[PDB]
């Protein structure tokens, strides 16, 4: 079932290793730009701090210990609620753009 | 370059430079054949053919 | 984009410049492998055939083509040189990308104390292979026949171009029209141009990408694969290995990679 | 008084290209090869030259 | 009931003409109020060097006093019914305007045949007068936008009377006379030039009855011969630039020659002109705003005032924008705001072409709001055209101009014009006007 | 082709008018203004009149800015100390469109906190732009030095919260301020069936009446402000009365009575008793006119004076005593007549203009709650006799007073004398 | 704007409590 | 003031279609 | 959104050092050499390269 794949597919994509939750890895495209901008201060102070210290693990290329991983019923999706609003934006401006 | 630039105003902007693009294009067809001295295309000018 | 499209720009230049500088020993291998590289632009239609005198200088690879290569060989890299000034020029108005692909614009650090040190290590481990390859084995990048007077009389047993110009060779002799071969011999290199496009991954990092891992991977194998596959001359089974690698190769940089991202992008909830 | 590194034109451009550029701190091996290419040029630049007065 | 409706009820402007040569021109809807004025053709245009400031002065000493009413009683009157006079003196018309109850309207007439006909122009009432227009002139030096137009008017139409401002040059005014007011009064207070005007509780016969036995005395005969004939005006595309560091922001106006007042295409320009709009930094549209121009300077917060004009004269007009920025954007706005105009000369939207129109209809509609905006109307329509065009005409010109029109007109008046290009203040990235005429041509193009 | 009230259940008055004109004015007056706002919500008020185009819960900021733009509409949120008016005019074929959009934006808001953050810079702009004129300070410094609280809040947010208005505060008093009983829909060239569809579809959201405010005080400080403008603009007032009553009306004839304002373009305002009266005197540039404010639960009547540095100490005393002149019976029934002409004249004049007309039907739905025709009006107005003129000058004359100052305040006189 | 005489100053005295109005496409206006 | 100011005369520079200052230059703008 | 004139990093330079570069009014023509030079340095560079393809 698909749940299980997921599960495979988190474990071996490496972010949960370095603390980093999914909506840190992002490429930030100029819509990602807004989003990140658009975002609270504490959830932007956290994000800040979990990218950092994940770029200092792979300046060191380790990892966090097995206790402290993101898991995956532990991945919460804040990034994607401004984004698929500001995709809304962005798309609302194509149509009256034609 | 997808739905994004399919559209009335696009298909209209397209119609109003088509005449300017197009002889733009004619402009490049004249330089490339003077430039090269094309006589494919030179050979059937008037005046111009005496050269040859 | 600037500097990738400034990148395969440089990449281009450069490898014309190699081109022309095995050209300049005008060794039997120099002389022959110039004849079919140059006669391989003959098959441009209408005005292909002219270029390939022009080039040449004359009828043939000759005094001209050996004297303007050695011109147009001295002068290029300086024109390299001012390719990679506008790609650096081009590269700090972003930063460069830290192998996370996430911004990293909170834990930049200065240049001077910690990178300097880290490219003069580089630098010097790098003088260690290229010193054991002058040093210890001279020849051995490089086939020992260009030790032999160019002769306009006698083609070598062996023709092949330089080891790291065999892999464009590979499709080349894949393609058995000549004008597909050329057409074929330019998009290998320029299909470079297309990889900004065709990156449909919401991540633009490969650390999180392990089945496009295992892709890319197999890409390697496959540029290796082409360089042994050139190598080799054109008999069985070498000519069906290099149809596969070369349609194996296409196959990956347009369509694996991308439809995999894809899927990629549809098992993480994006 | 201003320091020399960031007010010379000259200075300037060099210390904002290869002085105080800010960058990643994770860069791993792979990107030193952009210098040392420009290291093989710059060799591929001189060698070439005693190269081409003999030639 | 439709817009196509309410546009036909739209009351008529009856107009009508007695002997002498005024045409008085009503609107009756309802209203209790009503505007009532005279709108003497006279202005900057009909004035030669030597007495250049006579009008200014002329509308300044009409309220002072009159044969009949001796001084400020003719004010006591006009505040005894509540009536707020006016009076407005542009470049080519001069206009005195009664706003009152529609009762206490035959009284306005007399008023207003008293001030325009039979005034004084006392001697001292001119000494005095002279300080108050000497002050006035210092007040529109700070005008920081009317010295721009001003500039304008000098640096594009040189030579001609047009050039001329309004008030007159502070020389001038220090030495005018009676007699030179005098003149100016018998050669252009003429009953010909003079278009009575109501609006409101007015009914036309009413007006038309009370301009018999009111302005009858007004005559068309003008003194030996000389008659003040029409001295067409020339645009010469022009820079004129007053570099002054101390002020905060930088007045530039732009403008190419625009038509006149009868050509059709002030219908077309002014919908592409709508196209370019308004923007000042207390809108609140913000990045949001159709207007390319208008989207871009709020985005990057150029300018702080920019806005489209269509001064428009008799027989040529001046088309283009005023833009209020600080020192370092001009050179910026120069290139967006030309790199608008060519858009439209070349690539004009029926999409914004529709949006252009409806701004041009609500302008249409929303200005004739009123009943003093109605008599305005009234007295520069029927002066400008010959007729008060009627809201259904505007419509249907409207209605005409599409993407290919508003194109067409574009190229013919904004391509490859010389501009007229005025500054003023710290303008130093103003670009040359080299640089301004090269950006009145597209290579695309 | 008449007016037409309607009070819902829900209160929420609704006014239409079928001019049949070209083109249509929708407007809602909400009795929300600065009176409502309190210590700690300062400011609020204007950043609800400078947010008319954010996100609301249907219609995307752009897309309200876009379509309004497309049709060519005006989205005015006109606004005063004690009411706050939103209004939006097109052709008529196009009102509908612009009707959902002017009640997404009074109703249903999102108030998004970037959108919020953002637009707090456009405070600073607003305040500095409407403060170019000396007579926005001089008035707010009067309303602060003659109210003790709630009117004495001024209309533009104070400098100590530009940034810190939360998107709380401005939910909070949209909640408590914008509910269905205080709040007048009016139409002016619409028809009243789908004026009535469009409230009882939306604007039943918030039904009550709503957190109601604290009534004024008149403390009667003076507050001063040397700013070094040539010109000193002072003005002393003194509690008037609330408007909608006989007291009103005879103050109001009263302002006419000493000086309204220009009348004649180039004039010298001979009839205006103060004008005359200070120019005996004063030699010098300077304007005075009577100044009244009458407010919901109270009003402001007395002397605003616009005259040079040095000479000032005499124009704000030789006006006054003209006032004293009419508080003694000083007053004929001639003058009494011409003010009563003028202030009729003004009124009908007001309600000249279509937006002018839309603004006296919401004042009066919004304060009263029963249009009143202007015939009606005028006899109100005729009904002031002449000892009601004399109040109403003894109110003013014998009660405490207000002064509010700015310029080269030092020959400025003080409240005291 | 310079204001230095008799005239000009005339209609600056306000005399009606200050109204602020701003809008969506026109300028902020007070009175 | 801004009124004293004024354009000094160029008449010495005009070309000969834009000379005189009844005629309109918008006849001879294609022209020069 | 930007002039690519003073937007495109590349173009930064060539704009204020050739388009938009302030210059004095009243430069006299010995000035020019410095173009001159600089075209003619040109020439040596095209020419030379021509002479060195045969030599
Ligand atoms: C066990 C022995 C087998 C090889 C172990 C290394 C390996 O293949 O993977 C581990 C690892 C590569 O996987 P990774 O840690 O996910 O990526 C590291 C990055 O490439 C970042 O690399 P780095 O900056 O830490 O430097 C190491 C880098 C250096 O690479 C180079 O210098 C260029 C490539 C070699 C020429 O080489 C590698 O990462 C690959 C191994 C190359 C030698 C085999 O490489 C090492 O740990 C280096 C080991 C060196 C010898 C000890
Ligand atoms: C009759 C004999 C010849 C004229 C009299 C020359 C003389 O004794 O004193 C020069 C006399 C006094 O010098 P200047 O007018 O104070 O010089 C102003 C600039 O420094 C130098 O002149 P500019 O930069 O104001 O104007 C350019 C001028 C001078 O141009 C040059 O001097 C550079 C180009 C010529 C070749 C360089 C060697 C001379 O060009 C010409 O006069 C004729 C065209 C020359 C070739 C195109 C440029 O000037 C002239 O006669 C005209 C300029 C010099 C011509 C040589
Ligand atoms: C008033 O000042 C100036 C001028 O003219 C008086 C100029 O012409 C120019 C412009 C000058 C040039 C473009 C030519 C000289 C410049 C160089 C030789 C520098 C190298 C750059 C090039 C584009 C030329 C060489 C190119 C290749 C080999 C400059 C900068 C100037 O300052
Ligand atoms: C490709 C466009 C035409 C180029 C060309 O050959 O023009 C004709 C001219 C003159 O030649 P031509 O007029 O005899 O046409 C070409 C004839 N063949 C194909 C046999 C060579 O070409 C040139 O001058 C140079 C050709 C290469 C140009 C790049
Ligand atoms: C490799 C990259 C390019 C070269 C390095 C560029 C940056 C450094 C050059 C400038 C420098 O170091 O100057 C030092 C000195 C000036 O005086 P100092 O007090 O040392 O510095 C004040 C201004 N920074 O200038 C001196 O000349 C000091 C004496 C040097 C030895 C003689
Ligand atoms: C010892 C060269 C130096 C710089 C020149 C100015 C910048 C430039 O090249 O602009 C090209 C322009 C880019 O588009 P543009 O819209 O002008 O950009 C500004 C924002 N609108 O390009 C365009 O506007 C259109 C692209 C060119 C079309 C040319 C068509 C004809 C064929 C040639
Ligand atoms: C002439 C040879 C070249 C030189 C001298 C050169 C120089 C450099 C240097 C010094 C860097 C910074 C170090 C680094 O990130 O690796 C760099 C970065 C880069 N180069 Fe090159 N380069 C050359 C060829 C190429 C080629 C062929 C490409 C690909 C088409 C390319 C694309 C890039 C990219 C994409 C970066 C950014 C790397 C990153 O952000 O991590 N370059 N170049
Ligand atoms: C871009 C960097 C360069 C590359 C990659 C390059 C590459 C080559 C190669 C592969 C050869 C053939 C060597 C052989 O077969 O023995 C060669 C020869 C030569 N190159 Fe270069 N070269 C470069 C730069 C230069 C420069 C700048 C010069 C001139 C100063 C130069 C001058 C020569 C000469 C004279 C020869 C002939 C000598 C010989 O082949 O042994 N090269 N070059
Ligand atoms: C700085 C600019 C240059 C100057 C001033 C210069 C000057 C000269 C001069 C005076 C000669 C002698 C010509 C004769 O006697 O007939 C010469 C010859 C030559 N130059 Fe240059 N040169 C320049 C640039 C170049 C460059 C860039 C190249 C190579 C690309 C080049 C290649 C040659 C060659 C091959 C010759 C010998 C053929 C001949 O004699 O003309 N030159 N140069």
């Amino acid at each position: 079932w698909l749940e299980g794949i997921r599960k495979w597919y988190y474990n071996a994509a490496g972010f949960n290793k370095l603390g980093l939750m999914r909506d840190d890895t992002i490429y930030e495209d100029d819509d990602v730009k807004e989003a990140i901008r658009r975002l609270p201060e504490n959830l932007y102070n956290d994000r800040v701090f979990r990218i950092k210290r994940a770029l200092d693990l792979t300046m060191r290329q380790q990892i966090l210990p097995k206790e402290q991983w993101t898991k995956y019923e532990e991945d919460k999706f804040y990034l994607e609620p401004y984004l698929k609003e500001v995709i809304r934006e962005r798309k609302e401006r194509e149509e009256w753009a034609k | 370059m997808l739905s994004r630039f399919l559209g009335p105003r696009y298909r209209e902007l397209a119609r109003n430079w088509i005449p300017t693009a197009s002889m733009w294009g004619a402009v490049g067809a004249v330089g490339l054949v003077w430039a090269t001295d094309w006589r494919l295309i030179l050979d059937w000018v008037p005046y111009i053919n005496g050269k040859f | 984009l600037e500097t990738w499209n400034i990148g395969v720009v440089l990449l281009f230049t450069v490898m014309a410049t190699a081109f022309m500088g095995y050209v300049l020993p005008w060794g039997q291998m120099s002389f022959w492998g110039a004849t079919v590289i140059t006669n391989l632009l003959s098959a441009i239609p209408y005005i292909g055939t002219d270029l390939v005198e022009w080039i040449w200088g004359g009828f043939s690879v000759d005094k001209a083509t050996l004297t303007r290569f050695f011109a147009f060989h001295f002068i290029l890299p300086f024109i390299i040189t001012a390719l990679a000034a506008v790609h650096l020029l081009f590269l700090h108005e972003t930063g460069s990308n830290n192998p996370t692909g996430i911004s990293s614009d909170m834990d930049k650090i200065p240049f001077h104390p910690y990178y300097t040190i880290k490219d003069i290590l580089g630098a010097l481990f790098m003088m260690l292979i290229l010193l054991i390859l002058v040093l210890f084995s001279p020849d051995l990048l490089g086939d020992p026949d260009n030790y032999t007077p160019a002769n306009p009389l006698n083609t070598p047993p062996h023709i092949k171009p330089e080891w790291y110009f065999l892999f464009a060779y590979a499709i080349l002799r894949s393609i058995p029209n000549k004008l597909g071969g050329v057409l074929a011999l330019v998009a290998s290199i320029l299909i470079l141009i297309l990889m900004p496009m065709l990156h449909t991954s919401k991540q633009r990092s490969m650390m999180f990408r392990p089945l496009s891992q295992c892709l890319f991977w197999m890409l390697v194998a496959d540029l290796i694969t082409l360089t042994w596959i050139g190598g080799q001359p054109v008999e069985h089974p070498f000519i069906i290995i290099g149809q596969l690698a070369s349609i194996l190769y296409f196959l990956i940089i347009l369509v694996l990679m991308p439809i995999t991202s894809i899927i990629e992008n549809n098992l993480l909830k994006w | 008084m201003t320091n020399i590194r960031k007010s010379h034109p000259l200075m300037k451009i060099i210390n904002n290209a290869f002085i105080d550029l800010p960058a990643p701190s994770n860069i791993s091996s792979w990107w030193n090869f952009g210098s040392l290419l420009g290291i093989c040029l710059i060799l591929q630049i001189l060698t070439g030259l005693f190269l081409a007065m003999h030639y | 009931a439709t817009y196509a409706q309410a546009l036909q009820s739209v009351p008529e402007t009856q107009v009508s003409q007695l002997d002498n040569g005024l045409r008085v021109a009503s609107e009756q809807s309802s209203q209790p109020t009503c505007t009532v004025g005279v709108w003497i053709d006279a202005g900057s245009r009909y004035e030669n060097e030597k007495n250049n400031g006579a009008g200014y002065f002329v509308e300044h000493l009409a309220f002072k006093g009159t044969k009949n009413r001796p001084g400020s009683a003719l004010e006591k009157e006009v505040e005894s019914m509540g009536a707020h006079l006016n009076a407005y003196s542009t470049r080519e018309h001069t206009a005195y305007y009664i706003k009152a109850l529609s009762k206490d309207l035959p009284k306005a007439v007399e008023l207003l045949a008293d001030i325009v006909q039979n005034c004084s122009l006392e001697d001292s009432q001119i000494e005095k007068e002279r300080d108050v227009i000497l002050q006035e002139l210092q007040e529109n030096d700070s005008s920081m936008r009317d010295v721009v137009f001003d500039y304008l008017h000098a640096t594009a139409f040189q030579g001609t009377p047009l050039a001329q401002s309004v008030e007159g040059p502070s020389e001038n005014v220090r030495k005018l006379s009676r007699a030179d007011l005098t003149e100016y009064v018998s050669q252009h207070y003429k009953a010909p030039r003079m278009v009575l005007a109501a609006a409101g509780g007015v009914e036309h016969r009413q007006l038309l009855d009370l301009a018999q036995k009111h302005f009858s005395s007004l005559s068309g005969t003008y003194v030996e011969d000389a008659v003040p004939a029409f001295t067409p005006c020339r645009f010469t595309g022009s820079e004129i630039r007053h570099r002054d560091d101390a002020l905060p922001l930088a007045h530039v106006a732009i403008a190419v020659e625009g038509p006149g007042w009868a050509n059709p295409d002030n219908v077309p320009l002014q919908v592409a002109n709508a196209i370019i709009g308004h923007y000042d930094s207390t809108y609140g549209g913000g990045t949001h705003m159709s207007s390319t121009l208008a989207s871009v300077a709020a985005t990057r917060k150029l300018c702080q005032s920019f806005q489209t004009f269509n001064i428009c004269y008799a027989e040529t007009g001046l088309l283009g924008a005023h833009f209020v920025c600080d020192n370092m954007s001009i050179d910026d706005m120069m290139f967006f705001l030309q790199g608008q105009w060519m858009r439209l000369c070349t690539s004009a939207t029926e999409s914004e072409v529709v949006r252009g129109k409806n701004i041009l209809r609500n302008a249409l509609v929303s200005h004739l709001d009123g009943t003093t905006p109605v008599c305005e109307d009234i007295g520069r329509s029927l002066l400008t055209y010959g007729r008060r065009i009627p809201l259904a005409e505007w419509e249907s010109r409207i209605a005409e101009v599409d993407a290919s029109v508003v194109r067409e007109v574009c190229s013919k008046y904004f391509y490859d014009q010389c501009p007229a290009v005025a500054g003023l203040g710290p303008i130093e990235q103003l670009p040359d006007y080299n640089r301004i005429r090269s950006g009145m041509f597209w290579l695309r193009f | 082709q008449d007016l037409e009230f309607t009070r819902l259940p829900n209160g929420l008055v609704i006014a239409s008018l079928e001019n049949y004109a070209p083109a249509s004015r929708i407007g809602l007056f909400i009795k929300a203004g600065s009176r409502y706002e309190d210590s700690n919500n300062l400011g609020t008020s204007h950043l609800l009149r400078l947010a008319s185009s954010l996100t609301t819960k249907g219609a995307s900021s752009f897309k309200i800015t876009r379509g309004i733009e497309a049709v060519g509409g005006k989205l005015s949120v006109t606004s005063t100390r004690e009411s706050m008016a939103y209004t939006v005019e097109c052709l008529r074929d196009d009102i509908e469109i612009l009707m959902e959009f002017l009640l997404n934006v009074t109703a249903a808001p999102e108030f998004r906190r970037w959108e919020v953050a953002a637009l707090q810079s456009q405070l600073r702009i607003d305040k500095a732009v409407a403060f170019q004129n000396p007579q926005a300070q001089v008035l707010e410094n009067l309303h602060a030095a003659a109210y003790r609280n709630a009117l004495a809040n001024s209309l533009y947010c104070p400098d100590y919260r530009i940034g810190k208005v939360t998107p709380d505060q401005l939910h909070y008093y949209v909640q408590n301020h914008f509910t269905s009983a205080r709040m007048a829909l009016i139409g002016l060239g619409v028809s009243h069936p789908v004026l009535k569809q469009v409230a009882e579809r939306f604007l039943n959201m918030r039904g009550g009446l709503g957190l109601s405010g604290a009534k004024a005080k008149y403390r009667g400080g003076e507050i001063r402000d040397q700013n070094g403008d040539s010109l000193v603009h002072a003005a002393l007032v003194a509690e008037s009365a609330a408007t909608g009553s006989a007291e009103a009306n005879a103050f109001s004839v009263l302002q006419h009575v000493l000086g309204a304002g220009p009348h004649v373009k180039r004039g010298s305002n001979a009839t205006s008793s103060l004008y005359q009266a200070v120019a005996k005197g004063v030699h010098q540039p300077f304007d005075v006119s009577a100044f009244n404010a009458s407010y919901s639960d109270s009003g402001l009547f007395g002397i605003y004076t616009i005259s040079q540095a040095a000479s000032a100490g005499d124009v704000i005393k030789s006006a006054y005593d003209q006032v004293k002149t009419i508080a003694q019976g000083n007053l004929s029934n001639t003058d009494v007549q011409a003010a009563k002409n003028k202030l009729k004249a003004g009124y009908l004049m007001s309600v000249e203009s279509s937006e002018g007309f839309l603004d006296e039907v919401g004042s009066q739905a919004l304060v009263a709650g029963s249009y009143v025709q202007p015939s009606t009006v005028l006899q109100q107005i005729d009904s002031v006799a002449d000892a009601d003129v004399i109040n109403a000058a003894k109110k003013f004359v014998s009660g405490r007073k207000s002064m509010a100052a700015s310029g080269n305040l030092g020959h400025t006189p003080f409240v005291d004398e | 704007r310079s204001f230095l005489c008799r005239e000009s100053l005339s209609g600056q005295a306000a005399g009606r409590p200050l109204v602020a109005s701003v809008g969506l496409n026109v300028p902020a206006s007070v009175r | 003031s801004h009124t004293d100011i004024r354009v000094p005369d160029f008449s010495d520079y005009r070309r000969a279609e834009v000379l005189d200052s009844t005629k309109s230059s918008k006849e001879s703008s294609d022209a020069r």
